[PDB]
């Protein structure tokens, strides 16, 4: 790319459409999951659903 | 006063001139590569 | 850069002398001789002959520093026995043993060549 | 108060090295011959490098630093030699140096490899030294080219190590440690020298407090620029003078002080 | 100065020998500039001789 | 023991606690200047 | 690239052994059998063709720039 | 997006992984049997980092299909080599597991900035800041996997005769004494381009560069230097000695009120960089993307190795030269070796490379056997004892010491000074 | 049959078979090459 | 905007008004030199040609300044610029006509650097205020700031690349204040803890270590070499410890000749044995390892990092304390030429020799990592049946943990005392540590017998897989080698899995050495 030799350093990310647990201890909420959901050749990018439990 | 630039990928010479735009005659090639220097150069052998 | 130039090590210039005599002033009857543009090739053989003498009581050498080149060589003699006596005495001392070796390397070369 | 004798012994002498056996004399007598064959020795070796032409894929200063480290017959010229900032001529002269001329083209589809042969003197006797085969200056492909004219001059291994005659100098006293200047933990661990003369059983020789380093072994090895017993006559000659032209300058500086 | 621009081999003195090209000029010592190492040095003008 | 007697009696000239932080220093009255020359700059002078 | 001169360490005119080495690796030796026949003893004088990588062979494959 | 690595596949306790696929494996370019063939024949095949958490994968086979008091006896993949879970950079380390790790990390850093031929197209190639090097060498003591990145091919730095020795004092700390002759021989001297690029802009008649050799009654704020280097197109032909605030590019713009007197055009010229110098290596010519003229100049300067200059090992004991002696001050041994690097025996224990003093006496072990070494990381047939059995037949102590005598007195050192071949890096 | 104790050369083989059909940069290149070769007509279909 | 110029680190206050760019410095990299003093800066040519001291022209220095001026720019030793008595600035790099090179008492003229300038000489980052300090230039020929190895110190430069930046001070009054401050003689000893910032750098420490031993003895040939290169020597022979058979010097002597004025410390050798001083021989040591310097004379004692270094109570405390500070400064390079000096002589190194146990200890070794590896697996099998009882304050695993634990650091502690039992005096990793120059005991047992437990976060290698700590480990393994234990050593080299486990524990280190960086600078920043 003008004359510069360009190099693509691949970028890590959360693997979609693959649900997760995770534990905010320190928010209100005792566990909560998530799902970054992507659909292959989909022009909009992921939109993450939580579904979390209340901690009381 | 013309000054002899080899050309690039066609490894033959030709003239250029001030304001010419830079062209081989063979093939067109773009890339002028300018002759050595005729002054002398002298190296320590160190 | 500030590389120093290759004939650093044994060109002297205007101005620079290649032996200096100071008086040491500590005890009687040393000198410190001040060798400019040498190295441990000339001081080590002198230290050693100076040595051998009965009459030296303290022969030593030092470079001050390796990127500055000379020698500082050190002798106390017993007095009445001057130290620039002794040096001149070590210098015609070594030239006298290394001729006598030159000429027996000589004998030992027509020794092998020729059978 | 005065010198020891000093003797020697040469056990054998080979157009690439001599070995020999120094006798009574002292340590550091020994390992200034030992310097003094290293840097003292004066050689021809080439020093101005003018590049008329180059077309290798080595660039100029590539080239001229291998020009430098190729040796050169000077067995008796370096003798008759003036240092070249010594001489008084116009700046190059035959006196002070050997003009070479190196001239390639390439003109075939062969790799064509400049060697130390297309080197050209002008002095017949010094030429460079190479049964074995040339020393490799450049390759050149097709088209490629170098002219260039190459003065040597005199000069010494502390100058640069161009001017340095000798492969390799070994040097060893005491070969059994008799004096222990080196402490091995374990002296059986420890291989034999090749001037050792204990039996197999002993490791190392009794310790004498009353000895001192004596018998000195050396092997030096010419890189091929001298005869390497001129070497040693050029050594011994060198610090001969070295040690003549202190004593000159001692003599000049007593009379000053008187 | 005239002098500055000019190739010069130093004909005398320990850098016997030496090709370059001067940079500064003066009335007594002249810079010339090596063109075998890197690095410019002050030598006498009665040591340098212009070449061409 | 200096140091560790000077820090303790610096932070406690004052009566109260005084935090190493703009909270604490910049609270006692030293100069707008000495006071901009810790990390808030500007606030300290739009106050003087 | 192209074989050194000397060895770094000695001095020894190492560099008129690389084509002779050469030859003596496809005459079907092993390499510690070439280096001892042309003559190389010092281990420092053996590692400046043991390890040697003739590197500008690869760079006359290139057509010279100027011709 | 998936990372996988290729795995062996172990039936009931057996590879699969055959001697006939070894036969026809290593008749590659006849047979035309390659690795997919091989993944074609169901033996091996790629596991990616989920199925890891499913697998029971054996190390090595010799260990782990043969019985024992059983560990699991229910393999179902094996690794092909454990060497191969390391990267690009910690592949040419030899010996890194017997190196700690910070030191293999700091290795990997500095691998990268090793001096050495990048590519072999470099005389074409207009790079900004080329080092490369003169004489490189591959290692005498070297892994497997250099093979696969080429590294004996496109190598980076030169063996050489290190010893471990206290000595006069500059190898203090972290610092390394040099052997001038050595230096005067080549080692280590490299050569430095960089270019400089150029062109000019045809504009709305108000700024128009022009290449060109600027004239002090014609042109204004032309700055003090020499523009006598230029040619008559304003650049400088190759193989011309330039310096520091040396002009390069002789090249002028125009001034809108030449005529809004008798003073025109404006220099704006590239000087050489300041604090450098060096000889013009060559001068290309040619058009932009924009059609516009536009110059390429590569300046070329070799590096002698100097004091401050940063060298490094293969296991992360960098230090810049502390100082350079001639071979006559540097110690020998009983032969005429010299080193060409000495180091110091402090950097050792507390970093605690000893993947360093092994790889010395592999070095020996392979610069007098005439062999490149091995120094795979996990071998089990190459321990510290056979190769000081392989050491003892020729000559030598056991353990690589070797008597130095001292290059100022001559008097033999006291101590047995390790010494033998290293791999060093230029940095 | 099996490979018993000249596993150790039969290994070396089977890497050097890998990295001379693969090679160092797969990924760069297989990434790109699914890319211009299949993606960009998704993109295109997909609008 | 204006705010946005003001508030930031980059800003006008912080980035401008109290750090900003200054004239008159240079920035290159050090490499060692023993050969000069510690208050002297081996500076460049082609650095001291470039920055300029103004010194005023008085009667005194007008011969001198006016040579310099004749011999103008790039003359090395001369000057460039000459200022006039209303401010006036003429070049010397011009070449003016010589009408107005003229001297008269009130010029100033702004003169290359020569030997004996004072300059400032800084680290990044500046820690304390001995990372700050004042040298004196000498002139040495090579383009790196060459400065002496004790100094190394306070700076904390280990010369890898290191490049430090030089200061001038510009007017002869800010000279004398850098004088009679900060100088590194009057910056030996620090506030912060009442005890030296110098001490005795590792390579002088070892060979100091074996020059002062007992056993040492000096011919007259070398002693006359090392006598040389005390500065501090009156020019008297000191009469021999043995006259009879051969005239031959202990190196205490040569030591006693080093120490400055008439000091007196008693000091322990860092191998003292703790039951030496309760019965006999506790003034007459069997080891020699107890310093007594007394009335200016090193009566006996081996002088380890206990004596020379920067403990507190050391000789060179003492010798602060009691002679001057610039007797120290003699007494620091004095040390350090004459035992260079002597390490020619005597020579150290270290080597693959040194990293070997005779196979009775390799044989110890294995038997206690077999012992303790079938310890903690019948300690497994306790845990299974229920057969383990929890310790009163925590949970059944973390009982398990602290028996796992314990049997693993007594297992690394046995097979470093049974290796460092091995080393028969001549080895020099045993020689490094004993002086404490460089290295512990840790490390002498990490490298012949046991790397040891391998940790993350302060406990042992995690489950990162579902319940195992790599795929080649059966699933809930909690023995030794699944979970982190190394038993192999540096010398023989570690197992794949155990590389991998050892790579963990560095990357945590790491981690540490870089996350730690940011908070400590803004921790010292907030309490400046
Ligand atoms: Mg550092
Ligand atoms: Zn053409
Ligand atoms: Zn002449
Ligand atoms: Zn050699």
């Amino acid at each position: 790319i003008n004359g510069s030799e360009k190099v693509l350093i691949a970028q890590e990310k959360m693997a979609t459409n693959t649900v997760y647990v995770f534990a905010k201890k320190d928010s209100k909420y005792a566990y909560t999951g998530e799902c970054r959901s992507c659909l292959e050749n989909s022009s909009r990018p992921t939109s993450t659903i939580w579904v979390s439990m209340l901690a009381r | 006063q013309p000054m002899i630039y080899i050309c690039g990928e066609c490894h033959t010479e030709n003239e250029i001139k001030s304001r010419d735009p830079i062209r081989c005659r063979e093939c067109g090639y773009r890339i002028m590569y300018k002759k050595r220097t005729k002054r002398l150069v002298v190296f320590d052998a160190r | 850069m500030n590389a120093p130039p290759a004939f650093e090590s044994f060109l002297l210039f205007e101005g620079e002398k290649k032996i200096t005599i100071n008086k040491d002033t500590k005890v009687p009857n040393a000198c410190l001789f001040t060798i400019n543009k040498e190295d441990h090739t000339l001081g080590n053989i002198i230290k050693s002959q100076l040595l051998k003498d009965p009459q030296v009581l303290f022969a030593g050498y030092k470079v001050p520093h390796p990127l500055e080149h000379k020698i500082i060589i050190r002798v106390q003699t017993t007095p009445d026995y001057s130290p620039q006596e002794a040096f001149t005495n070590a210098i015609t001392d070594l030239i006298s043993e290394l001729s006598l070796l030159e000429e027996r390397f000589r004998v030992a070369i027509k020794d092998k060549q020729e059978g | 108060p005065y010198a020891n004798q000093p003797t020697v012994r040469i056990t054998e002498l080979t157009d690439e090295n001599v070995k020999f056996i120094i006798e009574n004399t002292d340590l550091a007598v020994a390992n200034s011959i030992r310097r003094v064959f290293i840097a003292e020795v004066p050689i021809i070796a080439i020093d101005w490098v003018q590049i008329d032409a180059n077309s290798s894929v080595l660039h100029d200063e590539f080239i001229a630093h291998r020009l430098g480290l190729i040796p050169l017959t000077s067995d008796d010229i370096v003798d008759k030699l003036q240092y070249s900032r010594d001489c008084t001529c116009e700046e190059f002269c035959p006196e002070c140096s050997v003009e070479f001329t190196l001239d390639v083209r390439c003109n075939e589809d062969q790799t064509r490899h400049v060697t130390s042969r297309d080197l050209i003197s002008n002095s017949p006797r010094v030429i460079p030294v190479t049964e074995q085969d040339d020393i490799l200056i450049v390759k050149l492909r097709k088209g490629q080219e170098l002219r260039l004219r190459a003065y040597a001059k005199k000069g010494f291994g502390k100058e640069h190590a161009k001017w340095n005659p000798t492969a390799g100098v070994a040097f060893e006293y005491d070969p059994d440690n008799a004096l222990r200047h080196t402490v091995y933990p374990k002296p059986e661990e420890w291989p034999k020298s090749e001037y050792s003369e204990l039996d197999e059983d002993e490791s190392q020789a009794p310790y004498d407090p009353n000895g001192k380093p004596e018998r000195f072994y050396y092997n030096v090895e010419s890189c091929g620029s001298l005869r390497p017993e001129t070497i040693v006559l050029s050594a011994l000659s060198g610090l001969k003078k070295k040690l003549s032209d202190l004593q000159t300058q001692l003599s000049h500086e007593i009379q000053s002080d008187v | 100065n005239e002098l500055i621009g000019q190739t010069v081999r130093i004909s005398q003195g320990p850098y016997k020998g030496y090709i370059g090209v001067v940079k500064d000029a003066t009335e007594s010592t002249a810079r010339v500039e090596l063109h075998s190492t890197c690095q410019t040095i002050s030598v006498d003008r009665q040591r340098l001789t212009t070449v061409g | 023991y200096r140091h560790l007697a000077l820090l303790c009696d610096t932070m406690t000239c004052r009566g109260h606690l005084m935090a190493i932080t703009r909270h604490g220093v910049n609270r006692q009255d030293t100069g707008p200047l000495m006071k901009c020359s810790f990390e808030e700059t500007v606030d300290v002078l739009m106050e003087a | 690239m192209i074989i050194p001169v000397r060895c770094f360490t000695c001095g020894k005119i190492v560099g008129n052994k690389w084509e002779a080495y050469l030859g003596l690796l496809q005459a079907e030796y092993t390499e510690g059998d070439a280096l001892d026949a042309l003559g190389l003893k010092r281990y420092c004088c053996r590692r400046m063709l043991l390890a040697h990588v003739d590197l500008i062979e690869k760079l006359l494959n290139y057509a010279p720039l100027e011709k | 997006g998936r990372i996988c690595r290729p795995l062996l596949i172990v039936e009931k306790q057996k590879l699969l992984l055959k001697k006939r696929h070894i036969d026809q494996l290593k008749e590659r370019e006849y047979n035309n049997y390659s690795w997919q063939d091989l993944v074609a024949s169901g033996v091996v095949e790629y596991i990616d980092t989920l199925e890891e958490e499913t697998v029971m994968l054996a190390m090595t086979p010799d260990d782990l299909q043969e019985k024992e008091v059983a560990y699991c006896s229910t393999y179902t993949h094996c690794e092909i080599h454990p060497s191969m879970i390391l990267g690009v950079c910690a592949s040419i380390i030899p010996f890194p597991d017997h190196n700690q790790s910070p030191r293999n990390t700091y290795q990997s850093a500095m691998g990268k900035q090793a001096m050495g031929v990048y590519i072999t197209n470099f005389h074409v190639r207009m790079d900004t800041l080329a080092h490369v090097l003169y004489y490189p060498q591959k290692p005498l003591v070297t892994t497997r996997s250099m093979e696969y990145l080429r590294f004996r091919e496109l190598p980076a730095g030169i063996n050489s005769i290190v010893a471990i020795a206290s000595y006069t004092g500059y190898n203090q700390e972290d610092s390394v004494i040099m052997n001038r002759s050595a230096v005067d021989r080549g080692f280590f001297r490299s050569v430095f381009y960089r270019s400089y690029k150029e062109q000019e802009s045809k504009k709305g008649f108000d700024q128009e560069e022009v290449f060109e050799k600027p004239t002090r009654e014609t042109c204004q704020g032309m700055r003090h230097a020499i523009y006598d280097k230029l040619d008559d197109d304003g650049l400088i032909a190759p193989g011309v000695r330039v310096s520091g605030d040396d002009v390069i590019i002789g090249k002028t713009v125009t001034l809108p009120e030449n005529e809004d007197r008798r003073y025109t055009k404006r220099d704006c010229s590239t000087f050489l960089r300041t604090s450098e110098t060096g000889i013009v290596d060559q001068v290309m010519v040619t058009l932009n993307q924009e059609g516009y003229k536009f110059c390429k100049i590569r300046v070329r300067s070799v590096r002698i190795p100097q004091i401050g200059d940063k060298f490094a090992s293969r296991h992360g004991q960098k230090g810049t030269c502390g100082i350079q002696y001639r071979q006559e001050d540097m110690p020998f041994t009983c032969e005429g070796i010299t080193p060409d690097i000495i180091i110091n025996p402090h950097a050792i224990p507390s970093r605690m490379t000893i993947g360093h003093l092994i790889e010395c006496l592999q070095g020996k072990v392979s610069a007098n056997k005439g062999e490149i070494g091995d120094a795979t990381p996990f071998n089990d047939a190459v321990n510290v004892q056979k190769i000081s059995n392989l050491l003892s037949d020729y000559g030598y102590h056991l353990r690589g010491n070797e008597v130095l005598y001292n290059g100022f007195t001559g008097r033999k050192i006291t101590s047995q000074i390790f010494i033998g071949p290293t791999y060093y890096q230029r940095l | 049959e099996i490979t018993p104790d000249l596993w150790q050369e039969a290994c070396w083989i089977v890497i050097s078979s890998y990295f001379d059909e693969k090679g160092l940069v797969r990924q760069q290149l297989d990434s790109f090459d699914e890319f211009i070769q299949m993606s960009v007509q998704r993109i295109v279909e997909d609008a | 905007s204006l705010k946005q110029r003001l508030k930031g680190k980059e800003g006008r206050v912080r980035g401008n008004l109290m750090g900003k760019r200054v004239d008159f410095s240079a920035r290159t990299v050090i490499t060692p030199d023993p050969n000069l003093s510690i208050d002297q800066v081996g500076v460049p040519r082609s650095i001291a040609a470039n920055m300029t001291f103004a010194e005023i022209v008085t009667p005194f220095n007008i011969d001198r300044l006016q040579e310099l001026v004749r011999r103008g720019n790039s003359q090395y030793p001369g000057a460039k610029y000459i200022i006039r008595d209303n401010g006036d600035r003429i070049d010397l790099r011009f070449h003016p006509k010589p009408s107005d090179l003229h001297l008269q008492t009130g010029y100033k003229v702004e003169r290359h650097m020569c030997d004996g300038d004072i300059v400032i000489f800084n680290r990044q980052p500046t820690l304390h205020k001995m990372s700050m300090m004042g040298h004196r230039v000498r002139i040495l020929p090579w383009s790196t700031f060459r400065l002496n190895l004790s100094v190394t110190t306070p700076y904390n430069a280990d010369f890898d690349g290191d490049e430090m930046n030089l200061h001038l001070p510009q007017s002869l009054e800010t000279r004398a204040e850098i004088q009679e401050l900060a100088m590194v003689p009057r910056m030996i000893v620090t506030p912060q803890s009442n005890r030296p910032v110098m001490g005795i750098v590792q390579d002088t420490l070892t060979a100091v270590r074996k020059f002062t031993k007992r056993d040492v003895f000096l011919e007259r040939g070398e002693v006359m070499n090392l006598l040389m290169f005390l500065s501090t020597w009156d020019g008297k022979v000191p009469q021999p410890a043995i006259l009879k058979p051969r005239p031959l010097w202990t190196g205490k002597q040569i030591f006693s000749l080093i120490i400055p004025g008439h000091i007196n410390c008693i000091r322990t050798h860092s191998t003292h044995p703790d039951d030496e001083d309760s019965g006999p021989y506790k003034h007459i040591s069997p080891g020699d390892t107890k310093v007594v310097v007394e009335n200016g004379e090193l009566i006996m004692g081996i002088l380890c990092k206990k004596s020379l270094g920067t403990s507190a109570g050391s000789l060179v405390h003492i010798s602060y304390l009691e002679m001057g500070h610039d007797i120290t400064r003699l007494f620091y390079s004095n040390i350090q030429t004459v035992i260079n000096n002597w390490l020619l002589i005597e020579g150290h190194t270290i080597g693959i020799g040194d990293s070997i146990a005779d196979s009775k200890t390799y044989q110890d070794i294995q038997n206690t990592i077999k012992k303790a590896k079938q310890d903690v697996i019948e300690v497994i099998e306790k845990a299974h049946n229920n057969e383990l009882e929890p310790t009163p304050g925590n949970t059944l695993r973390q009982t398990f943990e602290n028996q796992v634990n314990r049997i693993l650091n007594d297992a690394r502690d046995k097979t470093g005392s049974s290796a460092q039992k091995s080393l028969s005096e001549y080895n020099n990793f045993k020689s490094m540590v004993v002086s404490g120059a460089k290295g512990s005991k840790i490390n002498i047992s990490q490298v012949i017998a046991v790397v040891g437990q391998q940790n993350v976060e302060g406990k042992r290698i995690p489950f990162g897989f579902k319940h195992r700590t790599l795929p080649h480990f059966i699933k809930d393994d909690y023995g030794p080698e699944s979970r982190g234990f190394v038993e192999n050593s540096y010398l023989a080299g570690l197992t794949p899995t155990e590389f991998f486990f050892h790579a963990m524990g560095g990357r945590e280190g790491l981690i540490d050495t870089a996350v730690k960086t940011a908070e400590t600078g803004y921790i010292q920043r907030r309490l400046i």
